[PDB]
């Protein structure tokens, strides 16, 4: 999924994404890599006064 | 002759403040896909956007 980190080529005047290494090898101990995306954040505040 | 003389005072003072002052914020995110250095930049809590 990180197939978009930066490429440039100054003789073309061209601007792409770096399509040199995209792909990756799983070995035989593994199962699966499961390539997924997923993001929670939560910030938690309590502010009491007596 | 006789003279005679009575006197009496009180004097009651009470007070009393209370305050009480309460405020808390709660927030949740839930994102999927594209796990990428944008989407850390909008997991940013504090900016809704």
């Amino acid at each position: 999924g990180e197939w978009r980190e930066l490429r440039y080529d100054s003789t073309c005047e061209r601007l792409y994404y770096g399509d040199d290494e995209k792909y990756f090898r799983k070995p035989y101990n593994f199962l699966k890599y499961h390539f997924e995306a997923l993001a929670d954040t939560g910030i938690s505040s309590e502010f009491y006064d007596n | 002759g006789v003279s005679v003389g009575k006197c009496r005072g009180i004097l009651n003072e009470i007070k009393d403040r209370n305050k009480r002052d309460t405020m808390v914020e709660d927030l949740v995110v839930l994102v999927r896909g594209g796990a990428s250095e944008h989407i850390t930049t909008l997991a940013y809590q504090e900016l809704p956007t």
